[PDB]
RNA sequence: AAAUG
RNA sequence: UUCCCGGGCCUUGUACACACCGCCCGUCACGCCAUGGGAGCGGGCUCUACCCGAAGUCGCCGGGAGCCUACGGGCAGGCGCCGAGGGUAGGGCCCGUGACUGGGGCGAAGUCGUAACAAGGUAGCUGUACCGGAAGGUGCGGCUGGAU
RNA sequence: GGCUAAUCCCCCAUGUGGACCCGCCCCUUGGGGUGUGUCCAAAGGGCUUUGCCCGCUUCCGGAUGGGCCCGCGUCCCAUCAGCUAGUUGGUGGGGUAAUGGCCCACCAAGGCGACGACGGGUAGCCGGUCUGAGAGGAUGGCCGGCCACAGGGGCACUGAGACACGGGCCCCACUCCUCGGGAGGCAGCAGUUAGGAAUCUUCCGCAAUGGGCGCAAGCCUGACGGAGCGACGCCGCUUGGAGGAAGAAGCCCUUCGGGGUGUAAACUCCUGAACCCGGGACGAAACCCCCGACGAGGGGACUGACGGUACCGGGGUAAUAGCGCCGGCCAACUCCGUGCCAGCAGCCGCGGUAAUACGGAGGGCGCGAGCGUUACCCGGAUUCACUGGGCGUAAAGGGCGUGUAGGCGGCCUGGGGCGUCCCAUGUGAAAGACCACGGCUCAACCGUGGGGGAGCGUGGGAUACGCUCAGGCUAGACGGUGGGAGAGGGUGGUGGAAUUCCCGGAGUAGCGGUGAAAUGCGCAGAUACCGGGAGGAACGCCGAUGGCGAAGGCAGCCACCUGGUCCACCCGUGACGCUGAGGCGCGAAAGCGUGGGGAGCAAACCGGAUUAGAUACCCGGGUAGUCCACGCCCUAAACGAUGCGCGCUAGGUCUCUGGGUCUCCUGGGGGCCGAAGCUAACGCGUUAAGCGCGCCGCCUGGGGAGUACGGCCGCAAGGC
């Protein structure tokens, strides 16, 4: 397994398409500060610590939309997309003047800084770039 | 591609090939006729339409139309042409450039005469 | 490029 | 078994 | 109700749709274009070795011998190294061109057959081999992109 | 051959200082400073004249213009893969302003290259310019910056600086002038000629700015400032404006009634481009003169090429319009002529007698001193895809492994701070671009400010992610112990069934074969039958939709050597991993070499039928080959037409092989139908063609063509 962080991302977008309540990854500090940023701005309930056959693990509590109506009552997604920006094959690091802007606002961009891992909007504000790991919407 | 492969072997640029080989870069080109005939075209056509085989400035020799209802061009006339083809000559990739040196203007005509080359009429 | 007697060579 | 327009 | 002519419904194959009186393949004949090969011929560039070698700086000499003096020197003059290029010989790359030759493209109301698309009337296609006016055929093994 | 001056040349002196050698101090590449030895300067001319002005001489610093060196950036071909003797380094020296193999002697044997050396092709490079949503592409003319060249080449002289466009030498080619040769060098400004599709006046002035020399008046300036030609480009302006019929004539259409040009014109009034007449510049105030001081400062004067031009006034004539298109894209429709002719054509396509597509005409559309065409660049082309594509069947997964380089890589703690991120700071000339103001009546053009950014030097800071060093871990990976299934591979041995031939016996009139036949075999005793021999090759039933292998591929039975692999237990190592350009190996059949072998079968080949033919299909013969050993060849519908590893996303059912508690649960294989999702559809779907990450290979319209040339491989066939 390759990419880490690509592969909970993918966990979850795989999971949320199907509509578990929930869905684990392999526990990581780093995976956990990303998980947090995605409960914190609501595109979770959130997540907890967990362990199975004595291996870590972090469970990740997932987040729908209303019951709909039509011949296709499958409800909104609240993570409509999460996709990787920066890769092991090809780093991607925005300076400051040079993050952009999810979906005009409605959408976030992670991106690891010096100053921790934050959003689009909390960069900007504590004036720093960093390699931007995500988008999610 | 992987990204490692377009650094390695990169995005290979598209060439132009010029469908006017023989002007070697210029706008027109001067020329003398050694054949003047007629060629019938391929399907779905029938026609006898006049050509001139033209000896360049640049010592090639290219196959040109000859546009307008008759003319006065012969073997031996000095001649001026033009790209653009005649889609059913094959072989014919130029065309001649009416009211040009031995080339006249099209007898009579007064519709779109700056193509063919003929003064204002009364 | 020489013709039938033309001062024109091409 | 048995061609072509 | 096997066959021949025509028709109905379901199904299957199709490269047909001008709809099987459909499509379509190769040689061979003719015309045109471009390309390869070719005894060679012409040019451009280029590399190696050697011969000769201007001007010119550098170096030696300046004496059987000139001039100058500021003469333990200078200048003329002489030898030498290198040196543009010239010459001889032998190579490398590129271009043009050549009796003739190979297939290719186009042209077309030509000649031969009918290989393929319907089980195309011997399922097809395939790598290879041999054979044949030509499509092609046949052997061995392979594929289904075939059987219904 | 001889005379003579100087700011020309030399010697002695002088020595603030400087140059050099040696010692020492600070420094640190040859930077400073000392000490001793020795070595070096010089030029006078002016006026009004016990003084100032221009010169000269040595040294020190500044300023400006440079030389050299370094990091990174800079086009196409790998069908250019190897390159190098001053080549790479050292020693000593020569040379220069100065480092250096720049040059020399010598010594060592080095230097470069898939991160593309060497070679070939093409190009002067940048600010910028063009296009573009941007990313990018294309381009480098004018103006600014650097370089390079001055007919082709070599050279050095002088000099602060040159190896010097209008300086010098020598060789070459060429042309010129009248026998010894003397001559030239417009890629300065104009002009000629050739070439070409094409590219200007042998103009005007030093008035301005700017340069050289001069104490200064001034002299020179084809730099320049203006003028000339060219719609070449952009920008401004004109050929008029108000009125004018239910509507002239003419022409076009027509249903014969009318419809159109068209308020268009004619005609009316109003204006007044051009042209006349007068006045008429800004650009030009400095140097110079005057007072003071030849300074500060104040006052005088001089000069304008463009130019009697712009511009400002007075008068003042209705005063050029053309080009492209009108089938669709694409805005513009009707008559006639023509009849696959003449012709149009950017693509699809028009023309064969009623053509909105050809030629004319009426009418219409579009732009307008221009409109079109040809050429080229970017665009549309997300059609080289970074932004922003793809590969089951559309072009595209390498026939299959193994592995070098490379790319990429689990969890935890810390060190460094390289990538990464922030801040300061320097740089990023000017012109151009952008915003704002402003000046020519606007505009084009032109001034003045403002906003800067990428990128790089420096200083500081941060530490999540990438990196790296260091420490631990067990989930990946690999081992241990035990156990399994299987046509996996190699050698050898060996068993039966059948075909054939031969011998024997018995037996007789046909057998064979086809659609039907014939050729063939048969009284010389065939076929059919019995017994015995010889020999080669393939292994029936089991047998399956099964099993094994990375692929090719592997099947009677035995033994031996040997690979892959699944399971259980949870013992060991502690990220040891994934992928993989090259490299290496393997690779069905056919084919090739040298020996065997040869029963059945069977390309070629003979014959018999069929047929118009029948170089086939069918029948009777039959050679290679098929078999074995060894060595080659290296192809394929080498297919799942699906590269490999990993994580993740319903199940239902069939089956093969394991472990469990055996209803069933759990691994690893093989099928089928299907959730979500994919897909152009067909179909795929835990055996993905779904969702994602890593790495490799490959595609970029059809044909030409897997052809040619080159290169490598091969005996050849032929492969790459
Ligand atoms: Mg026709
Ligand atoms: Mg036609
Ligand atoms: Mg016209
Ligand atoms: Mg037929
Ligand atoms: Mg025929
Ligand atoms: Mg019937
Ligand atoms: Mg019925
Ligand atoms: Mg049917
Ligand atoms: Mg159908
Ligand atoms: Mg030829
Ligand atoms: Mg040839
Ligand atoms: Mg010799
Ligand atoms: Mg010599
Ligand atoms: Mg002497
Ligand atoms: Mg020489
Ligand atoms: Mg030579
Ligand atoms: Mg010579
Ligand atoms: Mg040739
Ligand atoms: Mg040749
Ligand atoms: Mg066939
Ligand atoms: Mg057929
Ligand atoms: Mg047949
Ligand atoms: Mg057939
Ligand atoms: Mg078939
Ligand atoms: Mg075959
Ligand atoms: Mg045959
Ligand atoms: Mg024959
Ligand atoms: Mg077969
Ligand atoms: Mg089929
Ligand atoms: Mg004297
Ligand atoms: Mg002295
Ligand atoms: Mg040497
Ligand atoms: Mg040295
Ligand atoms: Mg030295
Ligand atoms: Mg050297
Ligand atoms: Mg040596
Ligand atoms: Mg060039
Ligand atoms: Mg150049
Ligand atoms: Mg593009
Ligand atoms: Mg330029
Ligand atoms: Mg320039
Ligand atoms: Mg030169
Ligand atoms: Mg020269
Ligand atoms: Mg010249
Ligand atoms: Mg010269
Ligand atoms: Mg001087
Ligand atoms: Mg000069
Ligand atoms: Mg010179
Ligand atoms: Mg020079
Ligand atoms: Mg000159
Ligand atoms: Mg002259
Ligand atoms: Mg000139
Ligand atoms: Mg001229
Ligand atoms: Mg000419
Ligand atoms: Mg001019
Ligand atoms: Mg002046
Ligand atoms: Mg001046
Ligand atoms: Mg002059
Ligand atoms: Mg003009
Ligand atoms: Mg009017
Ligand atoms: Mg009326
Ligand atoms: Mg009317
Ligand atoms: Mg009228
Ligand atoms: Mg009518
Ligand atoms: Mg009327
Ligand atoms: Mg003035
Ligand atoms: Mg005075
Ligand atoms: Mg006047
Ligand atoms: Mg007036
Ligand atoms: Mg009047
Ligand atoms: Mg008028
Ligand atoms: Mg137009
Ligand atoms: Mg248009
Ligand atoms: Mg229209
Ligand atoms: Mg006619
Ligand atoms: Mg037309
Ligand atoms: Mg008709
Ligand atoms: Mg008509
Ligand atoms: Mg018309
Ligand atoms: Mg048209
Ligand atoms: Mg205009
Ligand atoms: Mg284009
Ligand atoms: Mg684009
Ligand atoms: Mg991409
Ligand atoms: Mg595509
Ligand atoms: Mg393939
Ligand atoms: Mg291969
Ligand atoms: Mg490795
Ligand atoms: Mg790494
Ligand atoms: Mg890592
Ligand atoms: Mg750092
Ligand atoms: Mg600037
Ligand atoms: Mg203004
Ligand atoms: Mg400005
Ligand atoms: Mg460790
Ligand atoms: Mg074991
Ligand atoms: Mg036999
Ligand atoms: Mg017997
Ligand atoms: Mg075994
Ligand atoms: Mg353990
Ligand atoms: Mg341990
Ligand atoms: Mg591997
Ligand atoms: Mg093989
Ligand atoms: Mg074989
Ligand atoms: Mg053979
Ligand atoms: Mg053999
Ligand atoms: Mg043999
Ligand atoms: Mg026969
Ligand atoms: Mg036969
Ligand atoms: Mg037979
Ligand atoms: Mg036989
Ligand atoms: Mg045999
Ligand atoms: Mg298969
Ligand atoms: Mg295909
Ligand atoms: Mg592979
Ligand atoms: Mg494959
Ligand atoms: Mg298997
Ligand atoms: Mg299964
Ligand atoms: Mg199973
Ligand atoms: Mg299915
Ligand atoms: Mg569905
Ligand atoms: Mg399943
Ligand atoms: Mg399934
Ligand atoms: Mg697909
Ligand atoms: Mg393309
Ligand atoms: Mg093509
Ligand atoms: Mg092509
Ligand atoms: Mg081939
Ligand atoms: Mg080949
Ligand atoms: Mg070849
Ligand atoms: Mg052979
Ligand atoms: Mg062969
Ligand atoms: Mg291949």
């Amino acid at each position: 397994l390759t990419d880490p962080i690509a592969d909970m991302l993918t966990r979850i977008r795989n999971a949320t398409r199907v509509y578990k309540e929930s869905t684990d990854v392999p526990a990581s500090r780093f995976k956990e500060e990303i998980l947090r940023i995605l409960a914190r701005e609501g595109f979770i309930k959130g997540y907890e610590r967990v362990d199975v056959d004595g291996k870590p693990y972090l469970r990740v509590y997932l987040k729908y939309g209303p019951r709909r109506q039509g011949p296709d009552p499958r409800p909104e997604q609240v993570i409509h997309h999460i996709r990787r920006i920066s890769k092991p094959g090809r780093r991607v690091y925005v300076g400051v003047k040079e993050i952009p802007r999810v979906r005009r606002g409605l959408g976030i961009a992670i991106l690891s800084t010096s100053k921790g891992v934050l959003t689009d909007r909390e960069a900007r504000k504590l004036g720093v770039g960093g390699e931007l790991i995500c988008e999610v919407w | 591609p992987t990204i490692n492969q377009l650094v390695r072997k990169g995005r290979e640029k598209v060439r132009k090939k010029s469908k006017v080989p023989a002007l070697k870069g210029a706008p027109f080109r001067r020329g003398v006729c050694t054949v003047v005939r007629t060629v019938t075209p391929k399907k779905p056509n029938s026609a006898l339409r006049k050509v001139a085989k033209v000896r360049l400035t640049s010592g090639y020799e290219v196959t040109a139309y000859i546009p307008g209802e008759g003319h006065n061009l012969q073997e031996h006339s000095v001649v001026l042409i033009r790209g653009g083809r005649v889609k059913d000559l094959p072989g014919v990739r130029y065309h001649i450039v009416r009211g040009v040196y031995d080339a006249a203007g099209v007898k009579d005509r007064k519709k779109s005469r700056s193509k063919y080359g003929t003064k204002k009429p009364k | 490029t020489v013709x039938p007697v033309x001062p024109y060579v091409x």
